[PDB]
This record gives C-alpha cells, structure tokens and sequence, in this order.
C-alpha cells in the first residue's frame, strides 16, 4: 500500500524545541509536518500514491512516429522506413528524459490506416490490404525496393497484418547493450572528442521497413502506420528538472531560451491566475 | 459459449511466435532416430572451433591462398611490424569471414574474449622471437614496438612448440559491443612486431610463412539474431 | 614419447616417429550397427580381417605450386583388394577409417599442409548449367588435383583451391575433423573417421560420402641443393567394415 | 501456476486471477502494483542525521 | 543454463608451465582463457546463450517461395502449383546448409493476397474470395484443370481460407524416408553414376496446388501465394563452413568462385574497415 | 501400439521342417517370415501401423456435392437442393466400398463461395450475404419457392451462415435403420423382384436445400455450395477388392470392363515400369 | 469476458483435423450395434492376405 | 472431468488434454489411436490349427 | 472447439490496457541490472524536494 | 495435465503455464530452452587427454 501518513493530534506548546526553524544550506529538505506549526486535530489518512508510481506514470500507450507508403511507388520506391528513436515526438521524450537512466520492456503496437487517393481509375473494386512492418537490427541487409530479397525475413522479425482486424502488438525486452537505457549523454563518439555529441552518440537501435505485401492495384492509395510505445517494468535512476524550453531536434537537446515562468503584474497580485 | 474479449495482435502472423497448430498429417510414424556423430546443440560450439584468418587479404591476394599466408623474413633493422587489424569480428574484412566472423554476422551483440594461435610454417633451422600485442582504444593505434608492449601482449619465442595464443581480453566499458562498426564500442587493435629477427643457418629460405588462428573462448557469447550481409538474391533460384 | 605410434590393423603396420596426435572423427570411434539401429533383415558380412586392413593409395609429388589434391571414398578403395570386391558383390555397406597421410622432408624444407576429411563434400561444376562427369569427382586410386585459378570445361570440377570446390571458403574447413602436417614440426597426420550418414547403410558406389583434401597452406619451399622431390602418400583403413544384400557383381 | 492477488479497491468501506502464457518474462504484463518508496535519498542526502527539533546548525 | 563461464583471478606467474604455446598441427583448439596468460580479477559472468542454440538460430518463419494464380485464366489453366523445397531463397537455404543433416517439424503458414488488374469491366462488386491450397504427396493424382476431380481432396490434406482473416498454418511432422534431412548429397541417384548428382536426387517431397473455390467474376483479379516455413523442435549433425559464394541453382551447389573476404590496402592498415 | 513384429535371429538350418511348402488350396495365407528362408539378423523395428488404421484412412474431408443457386431467379425456383447421397464422387466412393458395412459418425462442412455474373447493372454495392442450408428428412414438407413456409425450420435443422466467416460445420451421429450402413445391396425394393435392384434401395437420407436469406440484389449472382464429408468413430466389416472399373451411375455398380493390370511387352521385361 | 488473442490459423477448413463440433440431431438415439463377421481395424490386414499376381500381363 | 493422453510421438529417442463440450457422443473427436489388430480372421480363417513348419496336407 | 461468445470491446486498443503479447525476441538475455544511485520508484518522491519559487516572476 | 515452467527472466536482480491441445507431438511449439552444450566433438577431437600446461608435443 502506498497509503499517505496519517495526522497527529498536537495541541499547545512551549519549549525550546524549534521545528520551524532550520538551515536550507545544508541541502537537506525539511521534515516539518503540519503537526509542529499548529494545533491539529487526528485524521486518519487513507490516500494513497498509487498513481504516481514510475510504472503508472509511464505505462501508456505513445505514438512516437508515423509515416507514409503508396501501393504505386516507383519504381518502387513505395515503402516506409523508421530509424527507431524516442526523441521526434514532445510529449513521450518529456516524460522519459525525467530520468538519466531506465530500464524497461516495451509493448510495441501498431494503426494502420489506409486512404484512397485522387484519380480517374473508376471503377475500383479493391480486395482487402495486408501489411508487412520488418525490423532490420543495426548491421542487417536493409529493403533496397519494395520486392526485394530482404522482405524473406528468415532471422529478422516481421509482423504481417490484413486490415479490418485488431491492431498488431507485440512485445520487446530492454535490449540496450549498457545496463540502462540513457536519457542524456554528456560525451563525444569519438575518443578526440570529434564527430556526434550527446545522445545521438548511444542511438544504435535500428530500423522499421513497411510495405503492402499485395500487388498494387489500379486505384491509388496511400497507408500511414503509427507505432506505440509502451514502457513496462519500468525502473529510473536519477530524476533531473523537467524540460522547460521547446524541444527543437532529435539529435540533441538544443533550445531556445525560456523564461522561468508566466510572468504577473506585480509581487502581490492575487491574479495567478 | 464462455464470453471473451479480442485483444490486440488478433489474426496477426508475427514470424518469431511460439504456438501450437493442427498436424496435416495426422498419426504420422516418423523415422526412427539413429545416433549421428557430431551434433550442435549451440551455434556458440562452432565459434569455438580454431579457423584461418586472412590477415594479408590485400588486394591481389584475396583471390588466392595467400591471403592466409603471413609474411616474415629476416630483417636488417629491428622491431619491424609483421601485421596489423583492428579487433573488429563482425565487421573487420580480416575477420568477418571465419567461422566466428561468419555466425557473428547473425548477430547484432558478442561479447567476451577471443583467441588468436599463430603457427609458424617456416623451417626448423630458423628461429625468432616476435611480440604479439593487443591495445584497447582510446589512443590512437601503436606505430612502432616501444608503443606496443605498453599494452596488452605476448613475447612468443619459436622452438618445438610450433604455435602461440595471443588471447584478447575482453576490456570494454559496455558488457556488449556491436557486431557493426560503431566508435561507441570500439574494441581496440591487435598488432604483431619483430622482438628479434628470424636468424636462419646457410641453405636455408630465410622467408618464411605464419598462420593466424580465430575461435572464441568459453565466455564467449552473442544475442539479437538478424539478417547476413553476406548472402544475396535477386530472384527465386530455379 | 607421444610424437611416436603404430597403428596395427589386419596384416599392416604403420610406424610413425613424428606424428602429433590421433584426430578422432566427432570424438566417436568407429562401431558395428546395432541391432537397434539395423533395418536391413539378412545377416551382414563381416571380413574383418581381409578387408579391415590398411591400403596404399598412388603417391602424388608435392611441388612448391601445388594447390592441392582430393581423394573419394570408399571410391578411391573400390578396387583395393577383399574390400572392393565385397562392395561389388553387396548393395549395402558400412565402415569407418583410419586415414594415414604421410610426407617427410630434410628439416631444411618448409611448408604447411592441412589435411582434412570433408563428409558429403558435394562438388560443383565449372559451367554452371551442368554437372561435373563421374571423372572429375573421383578417378578411384588416383588423386584430383585443386587449381590456382578457375577452372574451364562443359564437364569440369570449379577445382579453385580458394573455394575447395564447394562454395565456401577454405580457411573455413577447419569445422571438419582435420590435422596439419608443417615439415618443421610432424611428417604425418592421422584421423579416424566413423560412419557419418543419414541413413544405417548405403550403397558404397553411388555414394561416398566423405572427401579427403590436402591443401597447402603454406607452400614447399627449400634452397637449392636440397632435394626437390616431397611425395606424399596416403594409406587409409577401413573399420568394422560389414555387407548386406549380396547378389551379383556390380559395379 | 496460477497467482490470484487482490483487486485495486477503496479503502474506508475483490481478487483478481493471472496465468502467464509466454515463455519470455517480457510478454508478461505491467506492475501495476509496486509500491516502493525511498525518499531519503533525494531530501535528507546529508551525513549527520539532523533530527528535526534540533537546530540544524549549532 | 546456457551460462558462460565465470572469469577466475590470477596472479603473477613464473614456472615452465607454458599454456600459450601449443601445437595446432593436432587438430586440437587451444582452451586458453584470458587467466593463463595475464593478471585476471574476478568477474561472476551472468551472460548465457540462449540465443545461439539451434532452436532458436532455426525456429523463425522464412518466406521459401511465392506464385500468382488468376480467376479467368484459360481454360483453365488458371491455377499455381510448387515442387517443394528448400533452396529456391538465398535466406533461409545458407541457415539450413550450415549443417550436412538435420531433423525436424514444420511450421507451415500460408500468406495469400490478391490484386485488382486493369481492365474496363465496370462497374465490378466482388464477394470475398476463397482460396484451397491441397498437397499432393509423391504419386498421387495432380490437378490439370482448375476445375477438375483432384480437388475433391478425399485423402490429399487441403486448407480452405476465406481472405480477410488469419492467414492459415499447419504443423508437419518429420516426414523423410530417412533418419535426417540431408543438405547434401555427394553421390548419384543412378548405380551406373549417369542422371542427376547431388542433392537433387533426394527431393521427392511433393508439391502445392493453389486455386480460387469462387467461380471467376467478370473484373480481372490477380493472387499470389507465399509459403513460410519454420523449423521446429530441431537436431542438427556434422556442422559445416557457410555458403561464401553466391547461389546459382537450386538443384546444385554451382558457384562463381568469389574471394576469401574484402581486400584491404596493405597489411597493417587499420582501416577495416 | 500398432509395432511391427521384430526381426529375430536364425542361422543355418538343416532338418525336415518345411515352412516354405505350404498348400495354397486350403485358403490358409502362409504366415512364413524371412527368418524362415534365410539366416537374417536381429533387428528392433519400431514401426508402427497407425496410418492405416480404418479410422485414420477414413477421417479426411471429402467434398461429395457442389451445386449452385442465384439471387434472382424466376420466380423463384432461385434455390439449390441435393439428394443426400456418397456415391456422386469417385474418390470418396471407392474408400467407402472398400468394406460391405460401416458404422460412423460425420463431421459435416460447408464451403460456400458468390460469384458476380456478367451484367450491365452498374454501380452495384451490395451487403454480405447470408445463406440458409436446409435439411429435410424423408417425409417433411419441402420447399417449393425460395420464400416458401417450409424454410421457418421449426423443426427441420438448418444452419444460417454469413460470408467472410468460417465455414459452417456440425456432426451428425449413426442415423441408419440398421445396424450399419451398405455399401452393397444384392436385393430387390420389392418383395416380387421388380422394381430397383441394388444399393439405391436403402437410400433414403434425406435432401438439402440451400438459398439466400437476403432478397436479391439488382446485380445478378451465383452462390455454390460444396458439402464435404468425414466419417467419425468408424466401424467396418468384410473388406472387398477394390474397385477396378471406372464408375458410371450413383444408383448401381455398372461398369466397363476393364483389364486387369497395365500390360507389358513379355514376360520377363524388367521396364515395368 | 476473458481476455483471449486469436493466432494463425482462425477461420481455416484444414481437411485433416480432430475437432468437436455441435450435433445437428441432439439426443439420436443410434441403432444398437451388432456382431457382424469380419471386422476390420487396419488395412495392413487386407495386404497380408494373398492375391493373384498377372505376372503374365502382356499386350493381349 | 479432463482426460490427459499421451501424444503421438516417435520411437528411439507429451500429453495432451481433453475435455468434451457437448452432450452428445457424436460430437467428440475422432478415435484416431485405436489400434487393434485380428488378420487371423482373413489369413488363417481354417478349421484347423495349420502350424507353419509342418507340412500343410499330409 | 471451446465455444465462446465475443463481448463488447473486442479488437479494440485501449492505450491503458494491461494484456500479454508475444516477444519479437524470444529467449533474449537482457543485461545484468546494476546497482545504480538515485533509484525512483514514486513520483511524490521527486515533488517532495525543496525547488525555488520564483516570487517575483514580474514582467522584466 | 498442465506444464508449469519457469519463463526466460533476467539475471543479478515469473512461471508460464502451457498445455497441449492436439494428439500428435509435431503440434506442439519449439523447444526454446534446450541448453545442451558439447564443443569437445569439434575443439577436442584428439585421442590423448592434452592437458593445456603441458606442452603439446614432447
Ligand atoms: C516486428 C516488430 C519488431 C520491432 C522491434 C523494435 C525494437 C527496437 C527497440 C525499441 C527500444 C528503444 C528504447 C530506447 C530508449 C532511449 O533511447 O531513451
Ligand atoms: C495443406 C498443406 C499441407 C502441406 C504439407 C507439406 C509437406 C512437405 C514437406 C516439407 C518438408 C521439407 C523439408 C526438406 C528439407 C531439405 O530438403 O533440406
Ligand atoms: C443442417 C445440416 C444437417 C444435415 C444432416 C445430414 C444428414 C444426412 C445423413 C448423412 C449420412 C449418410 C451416409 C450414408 C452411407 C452410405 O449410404 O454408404
Ligand atoms: C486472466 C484470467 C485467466 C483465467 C484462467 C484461464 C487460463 C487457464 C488457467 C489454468 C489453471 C491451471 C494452470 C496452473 O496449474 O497454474
Ligand atoms: C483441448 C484442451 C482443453 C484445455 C482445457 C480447457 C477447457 C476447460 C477445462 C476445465 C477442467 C475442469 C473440468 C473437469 O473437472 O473435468
Ligand atoms: C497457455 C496457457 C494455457 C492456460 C490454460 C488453458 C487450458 C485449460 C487448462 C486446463 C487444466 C487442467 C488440465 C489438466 O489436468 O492438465
């Protein structure tokens, strides 16, 4: 049970004990409870702080990208790829990068969605469509066309999903090489401190290929999938101050700089807000 | 019937899933097991076996069988380099096509310590003393012996005992390295010098050829199966 | 010490003073089929002694551009003595071998040779819309010899010694039961190979189904005035040898 | 193997059944209920123990 | 446990025990570890190899082959069929060939999707379509025409599958007349040596027959069929070098002779790459 | 376990037993094993006969009947029916007569695929389809129209079936008045001899019809419905040669005669084949 | 309800398999089974009984 | 009332589980491992006993 | 098979729902966990740090 | 008949259930934890012992 601390009953004092009173320098945070400035009475507290735990906080489903492929393509030319990151989207990055370090699994699932497109082909009568989202690791043979060799999939996973149906999940262990993911490096790739610094410098993940597995009929038409992500058996090391500023890249945690806050009219306005 | 609720991954086909499906052949009578010599359990066993490694694949060579052959002679000058490569098992050309190179390329991660035997294949009448060094990154890689023997190395003395294991450490920050190149997991560089010189009596070749060696130890280990650069296709063989 | 042995089987003897070791095969010595593991009904044949012996092959002469020779079995062994003749007379038959290659120099000489037995070592052509003839994979007694280069012929064996007629590379053959004979260091190699197959028996003429390969890796070499004539021969062994389905000769 | 735990439900006036159908631990599914907390780490990091009635510094 | 070993400490040493040196003429791999030839700490290695067994190297769906059928054909005529094998793909024939023999169960799953063709046959409404996939062992009665008795599958195992919905899969049992698979065969299927050398003589598994159950609409419509195999519960002998040169046939092992590796400038260029 | 006999161990003989002579004439089939003629070794044979067993070589799916019914019709007279029989197929007809009675259960499966006919009745979209199989057992009202009251099933069993979803399937037990079912009948209907002579006098099964639940759409279309037996919980009796002769009728045994075997050129040409 | 995720294979007619499916006729009551000579529970006992081989199978 | 059976499996070096849904017998799966074997009723359908190494006919 | 009756809900991705799915790695060995400082498991445990207030957050 | 076994977890700081459903073994899913290892066939194929300090060849 993660159950708040009840309060205690207190009633007058006169002593020399001073509980208010204390050194902020010593970067240790006040104890002080509501029972050593006031008379309280008894409340016997059952809240509790289920919801804020890392697990809770974290484990909901984000998309994290999107992208587009056509049935036509050339030549072709029509398929998608995605090199893996948790950085192109504000608000899963912002959660994340609350933590230096984190260790987790991940529920990966995927919306796919199909559009018809303009055109002059009438009539259509189209049968129904199925996908194939492969996963090439770092160093793996990569899709040249959209019928090459590499869709085979003898070692690398793929995920094949006809429309209409539920959409496709799986799951993915902590696969990092170092003991925890990392949020933030502080550090070159390179020894002579030349070339990518920060975190793009640990980004080694890989890459997502997607494609129609049908041969593209005569009305256009173009499918955008969306992948989830979502942290499971979470564990952070670390926490830091939120991100204030705007992100701007990827790659890097550049800015723009940002006021501390919303600013008011003066040091006394109760208008806040 | 009992009330059930779809989820997600309904009637999708994810090609690494483990399920149970319906026999075609129903109450078929499969061939008796006969014992077989040599069966592998684990890929792990043939890393673990001694194959050559075309240290001189230079660019004539490589279509010959003198990549393997590595050159040494007597010199008139002292602590000569004989070769070098970086320790790169996944992705260095001297390495990537042994038969450790060659299931790594299966893999994205390895980890753990490598073995390098060198035979010597010259006469029994020369004689020579070479160092066998390996350093880790984050210098630069050694230009000359006295930088060599600042690392990690073995003086091998040549005699009756024709080979010599170099065994390379495993000294990385991460517990696992990319099989791709990546500075990130850089592995370091293996280079081999003359501590002496190859002394050989009258009527005797003074070149001589050596041979390298690559297996991995029993704490050698690899993860994350994929795809091999290595094979090809453009359509269906017929 | 361990750099000597003799290996006595049937009426032959082989001494060796510089050898290295006995290869084993997998670790398995060769054994009779049990009766568990037996399909065939009739009663085997089992010589023992007049075919489980050892035979002498043709020499072949090592010479400091020589890429390498192969040998077939039991082809290479179908006309040696009792053991041909029982594998014309039978459909079935099973053996395992010691295998004994043997080249000795003047201590003076150099060079690396990598003896290897390559079970189903199946051969690819040199056009690559035929198939090698009967000849080129197998000339029985005599050696096939490896190129340097690749080779030409409607018929021909893709004999390049840097793929060893298999589309792999030849480093790599070291996954195989195998040993080295480096003149500086040992003047023969030896290794014991069990019955390896799919199947208990099989016929021992249209199929083999294991390739010895001497190749060397590092090549001859010596100064003038020493001899220039290295041999090598080669004497294999079969192993509890036995024979089903006996019937009239052929092939 | 079946686990039965107890159900999230109110307090001041109920289990629920799982089987774990995978081989990987990851196909598992979230914690949903790991209550831990440690807090002294972040706000009282100092050596000395420095009790609350007391001065902090003398 | 598929545990690595543990790393032991070792101090300085000075004896005649000499465990670098060695003789590789024996055939004998040395089992030096990084403690014989060094100053060793002690590392409790928790890394295992579960990933390199040969279950887990083999056991992943490999697309072997595809091919199209239509609905009008002539006359017809408009139907697929398959000679199995394994080494009709680069991908999974390299995985497989890796060994000289192996037993195992099949995973069969079957990928069907079909294609509108260009035509003027407006205005078209299709049904759904449904597929039968019927395997006919060695000898048994094949299918000439689209339409014709065979398809009855009295003793022959079909599938029938209706688009739109899970693609279908079947397990198989190891069927050889042998005690393994063989990858290779190094003799004749003739005692007088003439016909076909090499493995091709041991391929006698059968062959598919795919077709469309629907009578044939008026709009033009293309399907294409891609067989997936997956080995299960696998045992592997006699281990082998991998395929270094590119495939030519699949009957063969025909090769164009093809390097060792990559060349590189000299001999100790560290640029490798 | 259906384990084949072992091979035992015989050596040399010489005595007066004589198991190879036998008499022929007696009806006896000799019971002489290969260890009786010749020294044979001792081999475990771990061969089972459990594909043969009458269940296994029964148990299959067999397609028996297809017929086909429209949408339209006039007026209407747009349904299917079929007169319940075994004896319309070839292949399942002669595993069937291969024994002279038989008792089992069936696993009934439909197959049932909509075709769009050739017409000019653009733009046609039409909702799924939804198919009724009536079964009427001998003596019921039977459905005259397509919309007629006997399709109310009030107790006749139907199965009501929408495209785009499996097939239907249902079991149905042993239903014969007798003890079990023929396969052959050497007998007249009647008491006088005239009339039907042979199996179609015990044929009294029933009939199936078959419609459209919808009303028919202005596209014109063409259901067919493929009905597939399999023989369960199998019992048989007084196995039969099997037939020779290619089948001509349902209702009786009349054939063409036909040769015996496949001839060849003498009698000692060892191409046969 | 329970919570349950379809795989490979849903929705398939594979002519080959063991499954139970629902009587069309519930509550039949079945004929009571006889002793009928010769009953037969494997083909291998029709192939080891004796048959006339045309061994003499030539063109007339 | 679930019935554990062994499963087909090979010889030389595995259950599975059952449990019927409807009410009637008919609706059960197939009998696919009932193996019973009398080819003496075929073979040897004489009167009497004709042991093999005796002559059949005196 | 086991019959079973499909309820509201089916097939459909709640982005809050707690299942089991199937591991695109099956048998990966994941690194060994490390001891690292600064262990989070509760978020209150992060807003019960001292941060300043900007108070006077005016305008300029 | 159901198997309870322990599921693929992570090491330095959690069971599944399985039954089978049909009658023949080949149904059943792959053998994903069969840790078996023996590299002595290929690394050690020698027929004396070879013990690593002493020297290889006399
Ligand atoms: C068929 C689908 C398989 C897809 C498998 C995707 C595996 C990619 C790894 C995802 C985890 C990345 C988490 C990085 C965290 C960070 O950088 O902060
Ligand atoms: C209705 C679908 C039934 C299909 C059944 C297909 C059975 C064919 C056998 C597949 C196994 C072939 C493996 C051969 C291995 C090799 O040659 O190396
Ligand atoms: C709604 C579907 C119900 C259909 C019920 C069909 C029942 C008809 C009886 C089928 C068994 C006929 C077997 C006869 C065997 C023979 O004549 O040899
Ligand atoms: C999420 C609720 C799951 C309900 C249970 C359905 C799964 C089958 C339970 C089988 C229980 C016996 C297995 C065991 O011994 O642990
Ligand atoms: C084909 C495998 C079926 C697996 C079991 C699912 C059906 C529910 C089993 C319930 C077991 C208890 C019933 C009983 O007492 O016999
Ligand atoms: C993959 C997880 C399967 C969960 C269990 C569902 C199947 C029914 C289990 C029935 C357990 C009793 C059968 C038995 O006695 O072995």
């Amino acid at each position: 049970i993660a159950r708040v601390a009840d309060t205690i009953g207190s009633g007058p004092v006169n002593s020399e004990s001073i509980p208010a009173l204390t050194a902020a320098e010593t970067g240790h945070t006040s104890q002080v409870v509501p029972a050593d400035t006031m008379q309280t009475r008894h409340v016997k507290n059952y809240h509790s702080r289920s919801e804020s735990t890392v697990e809770n906080f974290l484990c909901r489903s984000a998309c994290v990208f999107y992208t587009t492929y056509r049935n036509h393509g050339t030549d072709g030319d029509n398929f998608g790829y995605w090199v893996i990151s948790t950085r192109q989207v504000a608000q899963l990055r912002r959660k994340l990068e609350m933590f230096t370090y984190a260790r987790f699994d991940l529920e990966l699932t995927f919306v796919i969605t199909s559009t018809q497109e303009q055109s002059t082909i009438q009539g259509q009568d189209s049968p129904v469509l199925t996908h194939q989202i492969m996963y090439v690791p770092p160093g793996g043979p990569v899709p040249t066309k959209v019928n090459s060799y590499s869709w085979q999939t003898s070692t690398n996973p793929s995920v094949f999903w006809t429309e209409g149906s539920a959409p496709p999940r799986m799951s993915i262990p902590f696969i990092s090489i170092g003991n925890a993911y990392s949020m933030f490096y502080d550090g070159w790739a390179k020894f002579d401190k030349q070339g990518t610094y920060g975190i793009n410098t640990l980004n080694n993940m890989g890459t997502l290929y997607m494609r129609h597995v049908n041969d593209g009929s005569p009305g256009p038409i173009v499918s955008t999938v969306r992948i989830y992500f979502k942290p499971k058996h979470v564990k952070t090391w670390v926490p830091r101050p939120p991100r204030l500023c705007q992100y701007q890249k990827a790659g890097n945690v550049n800015f723009e700089p940002t006021g501390v806050t919303e600013s008011r009219t003066d040091i006394t306005t109760m208008q806040t807000t | 019937g009992l009330p059930t609720m779809l989820t997600p991954g309904s009637n999708q086909f994810l090609t690494s899933d483990d399920f149970q499906s319906p026999s075609a052949m129903p109450q078929f009578d499969v061939t008796p097991e006969m014992d077989i010599p040599g069966q592998v359990n684990n890929l792990m066993e043939i890393a673990e076996v001694d194959s050559v490694v075309p240290v001189n694949n230079t660019e004539g060579k490589v279509l010959s069988i003198e990549s393997y052959q590595i050159p040494v002679q007597s010199n008139s000058t002292n602590g000569s380099q004989v070769f070098g490569f970086p320790l790169m098992p996944g992705a260095s050309s001297v390495l990537n096509r042994t038969l450790l190179g060659e299931i790594l390329n299966y893999y994205t991660h390895w980890s753990g310590s490598i073995k390098l035997t060198f035979m010597f294949c010259g006469s029994a009448m020369a004689t020579g003393k070479f160092l066998l060094a390996y350093s880790p990154p984050g210098a630069g890689a050694p230009t000359t012996r006295k930088e060599a023997m600042l690392g990690t190395h073995v003086i091998w003395d040549v005699g009756l005992q024709s080979s010599c294991v170099l065994c390379i450490p495993w000294i990385s920050q991460t517990h696992y390295r990319y099989v791709v190149v990546d500075e990130y997991t850089a592995g370091g560089y293996i280079t081999c010098w003359y501590q002496t010189n190859i002394v050989v009596p009258a009527d005797t070749q003074s070149d001589c050829k050596i041979l390298c060696f690559v297996s991995a130890c029993n704490d050698f280990s690899v993860r994350m199966l994929k795809d091999t650069p290595f094979i090809k296709q453009d359509n269906f063989y017929q | 010490s361990d750099r000597v042995r003799s290996i006595t089987l049937g009426n032959s003897t082989i001494t060796t003073q510089e050898c290295a070791n006995v290869v084993v095969g997998y670790g398995v010595w060769p054994t009779y089929l049990n009766d568990d593991e037996a399909t065939a009904e009739d009663q085997p044949t089992q010589p023992d002694v007049a075919t489980c012996r050892f035979y002498t092959l043709e020499s072949v002469m090592w010479q400091q551009s020589s890429p390498g020779w192969w040998w077939k079995f039991p082809d290479a062994l179908s006309n040696m003595g009792l053991f041909g003749q029982n594998m014309q007379y039978h459909y079935l038959g099973r053996a395992g071998y010691t295998v004994h290659v043997q080249c000795n120099a003047s201590k003076f000489h150099q060079g690396c040779l990598l003896v290897v037995c390559v079970p189903e070592a199946e051969m690819g052509c040199a056009t690559l819309a035929n198939k090698p003839d009967q000849k080129s994979l197998s000339n029985g007694e005599t050696a096939n010899m490896f190129e340097s280069q690749n080779s030409t012929g409607q018929t021909a064996v893709q004999a390049n010694v840097i793929n060893a007629g298999m589309g792999v590379g030849v480093g790599n053959l070291t996954i195989f039961p195998h040993q080295w004979i480096n003149l500086r260091t040992n003047n023969s190699a030896t290794i014991v190979m069990p019955y390896i197959n799919s199947v208990p028996m099989d016929n021992m003429f249209r199929h083999n189904n294991f390739t010895l390969m001497i190749i060397p890796f590092a090549p001859l070499s010596y100064s003038t005035g020493a001899t220039t004539y290295v041999p090598i021969t080669v004497t294999v062994a079969p192993m509890c040898a036995e024979y089903n389905g006996l019937r009239l000769a052929g092939k | 193997g079946a686990q039965v735990s107890t159900q999230k439900t109110g307090a001041h006036e109920i289990h629920y059944t799982n089987v774990n159908y995978y081989k990987d631990a990851a196909s598992n599914s979230a914690n949903r209920q790991d209550f831990t907390q440690d807090p002294g780490k972040f706000t009282e990091p100092v050596k000395d123990i420095m009790i609350k009635s007391m001065p902090a510094l003398n």
